[PDB]
RNA sequence: ACGGAGGGGUACCACCAGACGUGGAGUCUGCGGCUCAAUCUGACCCAACGCGCGCACCUCACCAGGCCCGGACGCGCGGAGGACCGACAGCCGGGCGCGCUUUCGCGAUCGCGCGGGCGGUGGUGCAUGGCCGCUCCCAGCCCGUGGCGCGAGCCGUCUGCUCCAUUGCGACAACGAGCGAGACCCCGGCCGCGGGCGCCGCGGGACGGCCCGCGCGAGCGGGAGGACGGCGGGGCGAUAGCAGGUCUGUGAUGCCCUCAGACGCCCUGGGCCGCACGCGCGCUACACUGGCGGGGCCAGCCGGCGCCCGCGAGGACGCGCGGAGCCCCCGCCGUGGCCGGGACCGCGGGCUGGAACGCCCCCGCGCACCAGGAAUGUCUUGUAGGCGCCCGCCCCCACCGCG
């Protein structure tokens, strides 16, 4: 039902406009048709995705995967801070790993000391690097024929 | 007076489309204002087969017609029923470009 | 926010009339052809129409007084259910025939109906081409020219495109059929200007000294 | 790729030995700037004046390594004595 | 041109390594044969066989039957003291002033003969145009001057090194040009500016550029940094040609055949679907890596909803507003042709339409099928495969096709 590239999910006009005003940072992740914006202030270490926790995101497995940068940097940064996802695009693993790309790209930039910026990134791009870059491969349009992109129709010689 | 009044372009080039727009633009920052809204683009599609006759290879055109358009309803009050005028005359008069006004 | 069932009429609105366009290029095509027809353009202002014509020698079309012209006026717009005098008409003249495929294959179906031999007709053209300022022009002819066994013989002089998206800017072909007692007598034609208007043919570089 | 039709090739050496002075051996920025300088020469696309400045760089490093052929550099010069 | 000749190159419509299939069954559809009044026809290796864009009427050509002239325009004759055209009753007739036993009307818009038209999904695609297909998922093709040969012809246009590429380097009785290839156009991925009902307009960026090895050279191998690294997916598509397909797409057409008991046009029915048989593209399954019941949840080409009846499919009113399968969680079944599979048949309720033979829903019955012989097809990253969703044709209907 989301298209990803609304207006009215890139300004996250969800949150109301006094508390709209709180959030400094902007971050964005994507892998496919997915897209999530992230809205980062200051607190004491609080995340939600579409008005749910982190802990109760739904396929159950991948907890762990979106949880990953905080067991890596550790817990200091993330408990000073507190963050607001929303998520908006095809199937739930693109949103998971959509997710956990706008959470690391956003705690990057909450830190001002570039020096430190540039070590967390050595640090953590060593794990995995789309964890900070984006994955360009995307699906691919279908020919006229057969029923895919490369695959054709069977041939009978006689 | 004030009659809220909207302009409506519509065509199938994209390079003329572009030109009116920057004419209107310029010929209405007086009578009041004229940003405009470009539309998603509608895109007729049509799919045949190449052959009049159903022979070999089974192959096919993909024919489209991409449809432009931009609205300025940003007039508003700030036109007259005469002063709308003024500027449609004053902007070039391209050959192919349907243009239609509302309050 | 928006309900797309409205702007539907504005766009239903357009594919009417560039389909309208069409059906008067037919005819005009059938009917003009004394005149240098060409090609013809629209203008849906509210109040009338206007139609703009290219045509070789208009003072023909236009005729003695604006007869011709008005008694078309009317015409069209019975049949596009217009009230008439709010359908004029307006007519441009046509300065570099040779660069016109139209202008030059009408010429030759005139030509090849009274007798003369393709050999000539051909040549004639493509002379009048080069003289225009052309860098080429091809010629073919393809039907019963002989007796039987319908082969076909093309005539050319310069240098032409045959691919890639620039032939749809810098190449200007054109088309007809012939009737006559052995048969049809296909004839086709193609002109090459490269420096035309003000577009520059890409793969095209000029060097400074 | 690897692609360099005749046409890059012609009009880099001719572009080359007319602003020997305006060039440098490695840097693509400059060559590139150069190109689109319209005194010089005028590439009606993209593409084209990247390929154009590429194969100067590496026509005008094989020069200052050693003299190339059909490049009439003003070297006259240095063996006129 | 060919070679069961040699030498160099190349490609999943070729192979190696592997993957997923077909040929096994039931069924949808098309193709030959049988039958019939008709079961209308084109196409037959690649390069015919869900293809000539959904056949109850039309579409429609074929079968059994009937209205109409909508016979232009010229000459001769006739005609208002009446040319041609309509109708009640009552039958014959599927039906109709179609015909019939009769008598009312209408009014030159003409009747007959002779010439001459119009029209025709009628024949010839081996008389033609145009459009496609194939040669070709190719890399090749030619001009002016000159030179060699009586000449057909040759050199240019390469027996070297590179390139996906006649792409290039370097030479040569050749010199100098051009087409094709590339360049080009659309889409996507990163950044900037502007504008903004609705994310959409203009630009930057990547170039074998840097480093290292080689190589005279063109260029080859590795490592980086980078959104992306070395033709990312599509469009266009040379000269020459085929007795390839299309006269059933057309106010595209030559020559034939039909032209008032019509092959014209309009109506009523039937048929194109009929079935001992051979085969082409697809769909559904053969189960536990599963079936049933309940719940949670996310797309894109793009997109319409409320209330009340009804088990449901559907229906009556009234307004402008809006998105799924696989998958995940909890349970039942427990290797049994079983709750796998859902063909066939028997009662019933509705929708489209002038008209069901067509399509939907409910209860019961519950066919073949245990991974398929000789044989054979397709495929390298968001790919195969699996899962579903939209448009086209369309009164109703998608196992098809484009996405």
């Amino acid at each position: 039902m989301a298209k990803g590239n609304r207006r009215d999910l890139l300004e996250r006009n969800d949150i109301e406009v006094r508390e709209r005003d709180k959030y400094t940072v902007h971050t964005l992740g994507k892998k496919k048709n997915s897209v999530a914006v992230a809205f980062v202030k200051a607190g004491k270490g609080d995340i939600l995705v579409n008005n749910v926790p982190l802990a109760l995101v739904r396929p159950e497995i991948l907890r762990t995967k979106v949880s990953e940068p905080i067991m890596i940097l550790g817990e200091s940064l993330f408990k000073g801070l507190d963050m607001n996802i929303k998520v908006a695009g095809g199937g739930h693993v693109s949103q998971i790993y959509a997710v956990r790309q706008a959470i690391s790209r956003g705690v990057l930039a909450s830190v001002k000391d570039e020096a430190a910026r540039s070590e967390l990134r050595a640090k953590l791009v060593s794990y995995d690097r789309q964890l900070v870059v984006s994955d360009p491969r995307r699906c691919e349009a279908k020919k006229f024929g057969g029923r895919g992109a490369r695959a054709r129709r069977q041939k009978s010689y006689r | 007076m004030h009659q809220k009044y909207t302009i409506i372009v519509v065509g199938k080039d994209l390079k003329l489309v572009e030109r009116y727009v920057k004419s209107i633009v310029k010929e209405g920052r007086a009578f009041g204002i004229s940003g405009p809204c470009r539309a998603p683009v509608r895109r007729l599609t049509i799919t045949t087969r190449k052959s009049p006759c159903g022979e070999g290879t089974n192959t096919w055109h993909r024919f489209e017609l991409r449809m432009y358009k931009r609205t300025f309803w940003v007039t508003c009050g700030g036109n007259d029923i005469s002063t709308i005028l003024s500027k449609t005359v004053v902007i070039p008069g391209i050959q192919v470009t349907v243009e239609v006004e509302e309050p | 926010i928006v309900r797309r069932d409205e702007e539907n009429v504005y766009y239903s609105k357009y594919l009417n009339d560039c389909i309208m366009e069409a059906e008067l290029h037919e005819f005009f095509s059938r009917e003009l052809v004394d005149a240098g027809y060409a090609s013809c353009s629209l203008c849906r202002t509210i109040d009338s129409i206007c139609v703009i014509i290219q045509c070789a020698e208009p003072e023909v079309v236009m005729g003695d007084n604006h007869y011709r012209l008005h008694k078309i006026e009317y015409l069209l717009a019975g049949r596009f259910m217009c009230d008439p005098k709010n359908f004029n008409i307006w007519v441009d003249k046509i300065i570099k025939r040779g660069l016109s495929a139209e202008i030059m294959v009408d010429n030759l179906r005139a030509k090849l109906e009274e007798a003369m031999p393709i050999r000539r007709a051909a040549y004639s053209i493509i002379r009048t081409a080069m003289r225009a300022g052309a860098a080429g022009c091809e010629v073919i002819v393809a039907g019963k020219l002989r007796a039987q066994r319908a082969r076909a013989n093309k005539f050319k002089e310069g240098c032409l495109i045959s691919t890639g998206h620039p032939k749809r800017i810098f190449l200007a072909e054109a088309t007809r059929h012939i009737k006559m007692r052995q048969g049809v007598i296909g004839v086709k034609v193609r002109i090459y200007n490269p420096n035309i208007r003000g577009a520059v043919m890409p793969d095209k570089i000029e060097i400074g000294a | 790729g690897k692609v360099r039709t005749k046409t890059i090739k012609r009009a880099a050496r001719k572009i080359v030995e007319n602003n020997y002075e305006s060039l440098k051996p490695k840097d693509f920025q400059n060559n590139k700037a150069i190109c689109s300088k319209r005194n010089v020469a005028i590439i009606p696309s993209k593409r084209l004046r990247n390929k154009v400045a590429g194969y100067v760089t590496t026509l005008m490093n094989r020069v200052v390594k050693g003299p190339v052929h059909g490049i009439s550099l003003r070297l006259q010069e240095e063996e006129r004595e």
